[PDB]
């Protein structure tokens, strides 16, 4: 019921939380998040995230209107279908996000956005 | 007060909108000196924001004041600057939208003031890239997009006005934003509201002026 990935943004995270307040944040097997998803958290409690660590590729953990998903990682191995098939399993909203690949220690741009446009979510997307 | 020194200014601007030019930077440089503190700045964004929503012919100028503060403001307090502090007190109204448009003739009265104005806050309202400076608020476009599919949603004469005035505003850029990211919304919108003159009560002439923005839209 909700719009097919509408995307991007130039705004800050603040003004961005005009639209909506639901994130979607991108973390590792061990549930340590990303660079750029760690800078979008202004204060939250995180305790949630290691209360069910370890986690499998495609995990997701939701509290409030904070969204993780467990992402493969490039340097180790991971593909761009890899990549594609664990966002699939987030549950279709808007959210405010980042690249999930990105950058160094991961995908490259254009694989991160043909992960995220490949999804049926809409999005928000901030620039690292 | 501090406060009625601004009110003064939006009443002087109301009254002599060719002043604005050569009073404007006075008015930044005096705000720089006295506003020091989180309340003060989010009293002046209250005070704009009143003056924009509730005093007719003041959406442009609103808008217009509120570009220019946004980057000539040197506060920076920790709980916000002018522009996400204004950026916030928009997100109060726009959360309820789908309430707002369905609620009595006062309240949508209210509504299609909150939307006009951030209709020219899109327009006006410049925010700086990283590389490409000249942008427009990317989030406005889209809650533009949202307010006018929450107007179509209650066909009602002056919701349905509403829709078209803000179209009319808004439309052109608008269509050429939408266009050079290659998205459909012009066309759901031109759906929307073929469905509305097809299905909705409303007055016969609202449904031939929605018509005639068919002509024009495509």
């Amino acid at each position: 019921k909700i719009k097919a990935c509408i995307d991007e943004v130039t705004t800050t995270l603040e003004e961005t939380k005009f639209l909506t307040n639901k994130l979607l944040l991108f973390a590792d097997i061990n549930g340590k998040l990303y660079h750029d998803s760690q800078n979008m958290l202004r204060g939250e409690d995180m305790s949630f995230l290691e209360k069910d660590a370890p986690y499998m590729v495609g995990d997701v953990i939701t509290s409030g209107d904070i969204t993780c998903v467990v992402i493969p990682s490039k340097k180790a191995g991971g593909t761009t279908e890899m990549l594609s098939r664990a966002l699939k399993k987030v549950p279709v909203d808007e959210y405010i996000t980042t690249y999930p690949g990105q950058g160094c220690a991961g995908y490259t741009l254009e694989e991160a956005k043909t992960a995220l446009k490949k999804c049926k979510s809409a999005f928000y997307v901030l620039p690292s | 007060t501090l406060s009625e020194y601004v009110q003064d200014f939006l009443n002087h601007l109301t009254e002599q909108p060719g002043s604005f030019e050569t009073e404007i930077e006075q008015f930044a440089e005096t705000l720089n000196g006295c506003v020091t503190t989180d309340d003060a700045l989010q009293e002046l964004v209250e005070l704009i924001y009143q003056q924009a929503t509730s005093i007719p012919n003041f959406s442009y100028m609103g808008a217009r004041l509120c570009n220019y503060l946004s980057h000539h403001l040197t506060i920076s307090p920790q709980s916000g600057n002018f522009r996400q502090l204004l950026l916030q007190r928009c997100r109060t109204e726009y959360e309820v939208k789908d309430q707002a448009a369905k609620g009595d003739e006062v309240t949508r009265k209210r509504f299609h003031a909150f939307v006009l104005f951030l209709g020219e806050l899109y327009l006006n309202l410049e925010i700086k890239g990283t590389n490409g400076q000249v942008t427009r608020a990317d989030i406005l476009q889209v809650g533009l997009r949202e307010l006018l599919n929450a107007l179509f949603s209650n066909p009602m004469d002056d919701n349905l006005i509403c829709a078209v005035k803000l179209l009319k505003l808004t439309g052109s850029v608008l269509e050429d934003a939408w266009k050079e990211k290659g998205k459909m919304d012009m066309e759901e919108i031109i759906q929307r509201i073929e469905n509305v003159v097809l299905d909705a009560n409303c007055s016969r002439d609202v449904k031939q002026m929605l018509l005639k923005l068919v002509e024009l839209r495509s």
